[PDB]
């Protein structure tokens, strides 16, 4: 019945701040110590910080010292990580574990949570830019025939490539997006249909973006060579 | 600190404490040098070597002596063998009969042969170095060598031909200043048997308490909680003695291990509370009075408050002395109109006059219309209070009197609050369980 | 001052033992502390597997067991199965450090054939020349073994300039894709007369080719 | 020594013990002297005097530490619920713990204001000086002048302007002997929380404790039995801690006072005898075994031999921790058929096998045809023993085998008898009152 | 019931010995230290001996030293009082007193015993002479007349004065001995009878000496003058 | 080194109070040991009558008080009667003399008038003038003040050469007798003209003459 739940993460430029959250619910919460724990997308863990039951013993980690703050509120059942000074190589996912230990010489977190993510770029956000690939000789006739619409240039990674309003779900994949050398992101997304049927019936491809709205819908022919 | 007054029970508790239990024992082996003081001999007249050297072999003389008595002793500890009760009890048994028969156990471990061998020759080299036992226990051993280090070298060249009288005096003295830390040890161990109460600072002074202390194997905050206590680490471990062998003492101390060290933890403390008629005269008491304590969402309930110490807002209890107590159990401070956790109360035909010290307040009965009035230093009399269970904090009052017996409060200044709420009427019975 | 080493990745096969070995210290695991385990699946938050050395929480399926002994510790598995596919960490204290987690090991089952990509290759659009650029599009999809290499030559010289490609990314029916991405003005479109995009799986090359026009 | 086998019942009797007995306590009060030590200091390079000044500030900080903390075991004293105030509440002995609640409270009386005045106010001029309480007690106050005689007239002319090292070593020499005395009783003051188990050669010399013995108000024979053994009377006396009023030391001393000096007195030991047959198989206890001694023509009765020691033939008992009964309770000794007095027996449906350590016999029995032995040095088996109850003297045998457990006796030599009687054949109910 | 019986006394010569014994009922002989007590004639008591309950510590006075030896016997409920080098002034009645102590600083001798007496003199017993005393002027008519006879020389104070052979009891008085210069005891016994009748009515004084026998009569007459 | 010191004989009436005092000194009740009294009546031996310095054991009849304070000590009689005319006697305990008893006194009762002696004396015998010898028989009784002098006058010249007076005694009829010899030779016998035996009785003498032949 434990649960543990994270908020507050987003993006932000660096050298700025945020107010990290987890609300915790099923045991008495002023009685155990409570940690902050960190992992980089696709590296291995990394402890952060912790406190005691009664926000009176704080250990920080040695290489986020000074810049953070941990803190409590036992009447509310949650702690608070406030950040300073964020740099590049400090985007991660941040999870809060419950401290679990026999007394002496065994320390270990049992009850981790969900966890939050936290992106710290210089860049700023921007409307994807569209290209349509239409098909060409070599991408067509045999069985079937492969086309679709590139997305290129939208920052915070929404992307949602619906082609006929979420209904053309039969021969469409969708690719993982690619970090340029700025902060850019990109990514393509095509359908594999029979080239004995090819033509107008519904081959368009929906493209939003969340932040900034940049709604474009545009339709696919098909080209000689 | 935070005191609040329940004048539906007639009860008060403090909620600001925190706390720190008591959880193993960490054990660690020291062993001293005298090296061979029983062979060079002084023999031409009284002199200040030979008052010294005479007055050490004989420590070593005695020290084997209480070796037979320990082994007496023990026996006596570890099961009621000849016990009996008689009058005039010790109270043996409370809370140190499950600590110090463990320790003891350990002892015998060690004092066998092919043991103190493996502890001796693991130092061979250096003054620290952790060790392990028979039994897979690990122990940290340590070598204290001022002694040997100074009869060996130092003395012998000065004593030759048992010529031991010479015009250098600086080392008559100095052979004092070596020798007193000795013979400290062998006088403690001749006066308890064998068994000392608590650690003095000749079986582990200071430099030697900070490298047994930051050695454990623990978190960052239990080292760091322990350094800032080292009275009360001191004041809370006993030693224990192996035995002479050879031409060196070797004795056992145990530390205390801290499982716990920030937890919430309150008092409660309960007073008669009748407000009945001269019929029926008769009403309720809390008897669920103590301390209690969480260490894994469960709390720990003491029945008195002897069991458990304070060094301002910390409270050195002990997790062998404690009955486990369902979390519900604070209800009964918050009301008594709820009925989802049976709430323990006690009822009598014979109310008394009773007075109880709260940390930071105070609790008075006063039923038989005795004198019963609040004091302070700089007046004698302030005013006559009225029947009894009127709470009185120690900003107001300074003393209050009861058949002629005053008593004193403390100075301690903290937030007090109280409770509105209807006392018991007249007898009831919904919650009478327990007697 | 200290730190925990862990081997980097450990493959295997259905119905075997795998051994899992964490290195400590002298101030991590000689100061006679505790090592745990945990089992990151590839979308959630760790789990614990092992604690106090070699105890199993309740829901353990009784076929994890590890155990400690000086500075060294080792996780055993017994009865492989496809499942059992995530990373592994090893966890201690240290003195100075504080708590501290292992370096993170991938365990691999061997439990499926090999399979050789499919590539198709998007020249660039009119439209996307028309904003005075230009991008070639290569897809690289169904492949078991996940080490692809794309190298983008044109002509007869191979041109190491925008290559962008990415990173195997599992995919629903238990294999990867990825995608490699190269940017180029409209002159140097056209400048040449054909380009291509390469792919190696395990030595084996396949390779597409595009040409500016290819109209005939 | 001269010990009889009762044969009838399975159990022996020694008459042949001379006893003394304590009744009261005698106090004593002392002070030493440290004179101006604070002021004076020693700031130039390291030297002897220099490490032994501050030895000495030292030692009167933990003196004045230990007070906070002596007060608060105190209130334990009915009662001890900690470590310490047990563990170091059994030191005392069980039979102590009746009198150090009253010593405690002479304690009190004597550090009030006006107290400690008087004391000092009546050795003015002298070292030594009987002087009364406030509630009619007699204390003897005794003045130890060493130190603030050596301090005061010889010490601050050499250690002038601060200037404290110098080519004189025999001034070095001679404060080291001086200072020896105070360091030792601040730490056994220091560690045993003010109330020390036992006294020891530097609370009372032995130069002042045959004064102190010789001039207590008593008979010309109990004078001349302490005399001789002093020994007992250091270790079954403790001391108390008064205070530190300025730059002096007070503390007090309780001695025991032997009111009886001469006495018999008799040991009872006995051991089951069945002698019955597999049906029935149960039969009868004496549970009268323990010490025995008259004083005023009305035996005392000691339960469990632990509670009285032995020095050859005195007894060393106490006359709080035993039992009244009647002279009449000597017959079940001479016989069980005598029906005069309630002679006191238990049975049992379960004779389990023991063996009987007499002071100069032994006595031995042996039911479920286990393999118990007569051994001894230079013969490794002697004989093989039948049945039980077949008491063996130390004379004929050295150790006695039961149960791959061997049992030692002792080389005392004395006439030995047996009295011949027909024991308890098949289970009796003439006698069986208690249980 | 406690009842201490002590015997042995009698006469002796200086330079001599005697044993005194004293026997005890009653009470535990054995718990009880126990003394010797005298008192001279006509003088106050002075302390003796003492003994404890065992035979272990013994303590004399300093006048007595080095000539008496005391000694128990915890069977036969008896002690003893040895006497060596007997002088003149050692004649007194000596007591046997058992101890009684509170502990500390309170000693008396509470059951005290009857007492036995002891005479040492360098004299020898010798019987006695009776002389008469017959009436004379002055000494008659009046009321009454006094006759009797006069007693010399009897040693260990035995005297039975009887006139009628113990039926004269009328007006008979005896006087106490006197101390002449060496050893030798008087003593005179008369008796005062009518004037009107006076003669030979039975008025022979019967003397008896226990030592020696010495049995004299003696008829006293009156005569002229 | 100590002795304790007690007056000799006091003197009282019948319902008054009577104070014994019994002083000691620094080392038997200095040292704070106890002072015990005992009467001793003039026939029988001594018993018991304060112990403790305060104490009554079974048997007194509350009327005698004792107190002490540093150096001395007092008995006190109150309601004096008739029966209590014996000796007293307080004992202590001392350093270095052991046990030690006061000098002891006799109490007085003043409750019987003053009774005039009466003194006999019998002329030498026939018989006893035969074996060479000469006494006088001089006999004084009832009397109740024991102040008593004998004086053996010859004619007019005093002689004090045998006179062998004893000390005064108690009979039956609570009064007081005494009797003195005095030998002669049966020379000085008849030699002598007349011889008297005086008596001195607080200022009362009572003289008798005897003669050799005193024949008329």
């Amino acid at each position: 019945q434990v649960q543990l739940v994270e908020s507050g993460g987003g993006v932000v430029k660096p050298g700025g701040s945020l107010r990290v959250s987890c609300v915790v619910s099923g045991f008495t919460f002023s009685s155990y110590r409570m940690h902050w724990v960190r992992q980089a997308p696709g590296k291995g863990l990394e402890w952060v910080s912790s406190i005691t039951a009664s926000s009176s013993y704080i250990n920080y980690a040695e290489s986020v010292k000074g810049r953070f703050t941990i803190s409590r509120d036992n009447a509310k059942n949650s702690l608070y990580l406030q950040m300073n000074s964020l740099r590049a190589e400090d985007t991660a996912v941040y999870y809060c574990a419950r401290d679990e230990n026999t007394g002496i010489s065994h320390y270990w977190f049992d009850p981790w949570g969900q966890g939050t993510l936290v992106t710290v770029s210089s860049a700023s956000t921007k409307g994807p830019s569209v290209f349509p690939l239409a098909p060409s000789s070599k991408s067509t006739s045999g069985g079937t025939a492969a086309l679709g619409c590139l997305v290129k240039d939208y920052f915070p990674e929404p992307v949602t490539v619906s082609w006929n309003s979420g209904a053309l779900t039969s021969g469409v994949h969708t690719f993982p997006a690619v970090l340029q050398s700025s902060g850019l992101y990109s990514l393509s997304s095509v359908v594999t249909v029979p080239s004995s049927s090819l033509g107008t019936q519904t081959y368009i491809c929906n493209v939003n973006h969340k932040p900034s709205n940049t709604k474009v819908d545009k339709k696919v022919e098909p080209k000689s060579c | 600190l935070k005191e609040s007054y329940l004048e539906e029970s007639c009860s008060t508790i403090t909620e600001g404490y925190l706390s720190v239990l008591r959880t193993g024992w960490y054990t660690n082996v020291f062993t001293l040098e005298v090296g061979d003081v029983e062979n060079l001999t002084c023999a031409d007249g009284p002199s200040l070597i030979k008052t010294e050297l005479d007055l050490t072999k004989s420590a070593l003389r005695e020290l084997r002596t209480v070796s037979a008595d320990q082994l007496a002793r023990e026996e006596q500890i570890e099961n009621p063998r000849r016990r009996r009760f008689v009058l005039g009890a010790i109270a043996l048994g409370v809370c140190t009969a499950a600590a110090v028969t463990a320790g003891v156990a350990i002892a015998k471990t060690i004092r066998l042969e092919s043991e103190v061998t493996a502890i001796k020759n693991a130092l061979k080299k250096t003054n620290e170095a952790v060790s392990t036992l028979g039994n897979g226990v690990r122990v940290l051993a340590t070598a204290v060598r001022e002694l040997k280090d100074f009869v060996s070298k130092n003395l012998t060249r000065a004593i030759n031909k048992n010529k031991c009288d010479i015009p250098d005096l600086k080392m008559a003295v100095s052979f004092s200043q070596f020798n007193r830390r000795f013979l400290n040890v062998v006088r403690q161990f001749s006066d308890n048997a064998g068994i000392t109460p608590a650690i003095s600072l000749d079986l582990m002074t200071d430099a030697e308490l900070a490298r047994a202390v930051s050695n454990m194997p623990t978190s960052a905050g239990q080292i760091k909680l322990m350094l800032e206590n080292r009275a009360m680490v001191r004041r809370k471990g006993f030693g224990i003695l192996i035995g002479v062998y050879g031409s060196s003492v070797i004795y056992m101390v145990q530390l205390p291990i801290f499982g716990v060290i920030d937890t919430p933890c309150w008092i409660v403390k309960a007073a008669p509370s009748c407000s009945e008629k001269k019929g029926n005269y008769a009403c309720l008491l809390r008897e669920d009075q103590g301390w209690y304590c969480q260490n894994a969402g469960s709390t720990v309930y003491y029945p008195n408050e002897k069991d458990c110490e304070t060094r301002g807002d910390h409270v050195f209890c002990d997790t062998a002395c404690g009955i486990n107590v369902a979390e519900q159990s604070k209800e009964c401070n918050i009301n008594i109109s709820t009925t989802n956790y049976p709430c323990k109360v006690s009822t009598g035909r014979h109310p008394i006059s009773m007075v109880a010290l709260s940390p930071l307040g105070a609790l008075v009965a006063c039923y038989k219309g005795v004198s019963c009035s609040i004091g302070s230093n700089r007046v004698g009399i302030i005013k006559q209070l009225n029947k009894g269970c009127s709470y009185i904090t120690n900003q107001d009052a300074d003393t209050v009197t009861i058949d002629n017996t005053v008593y004193q409060l403390s100075k301690v200044e903290g937030e007090q609050h109280v409770i509105k709420g209807r006392p018991v009427s007249s007898s009831f019975d919904p919650v009478k369980f327990p007697e | 001052q200290a730190v925990v080493t862990q081997p980097p990745s450990v493959s295997g096969a259905p119905g075997q033992r795998v051994i899992i070995s964490c290195t400590g210290s002298g101030s991590n695991l000689g100061a006679d502390y505790g090592v745990h385990w945990y089992q990151q699946l590839p979308g959630t938050a760790p789990k614990l597997l092992i604690y106090g050395d070699r105890n199993r929480p309740s829901g353990v399926p009784d076929r994890f067991s590890g155990s400690k002994s000086g500075t060294s510790a080792s996780l055993a598995i017994t009865g492989l199965q496809a499942e059992d596919e995530a990373d592994y960490y090893c966890q201690s204290y240290d003195r100075s450090l504080n708590w501290v987690f292992g370096g993170g090991t991938k365990l691999t089952v061997l439990g499926q054939p090999k399979a050789a990509p499919s590539v198709t290759l998007f020249p660039p659009s009119s439209e996307e020349l028309q904003a005075n650029k230009a991008t070639l599009v290569c897809l690289i999809s169904d492949f078991y073994p996940g080490a692809v290499t794309v190298a983008w030559k044109a002509d007869s010289s191979p041109v190491n300039a925008g290559v962008e490609t990415t990173k195997p990314s599992k995919q629903s029916n238990n294999k990867y894709a990825a995608s490699s991405y190269l940017s180029l003005t409209p002159e140097q479109w056209k400048s040449h007369k054909s380009y291509s995009c390469q792919v190696t799986h395990e030595g084996s090359t396949v390779e597409k080719t595009v040409a500016p026009a290819e109209c005939s």
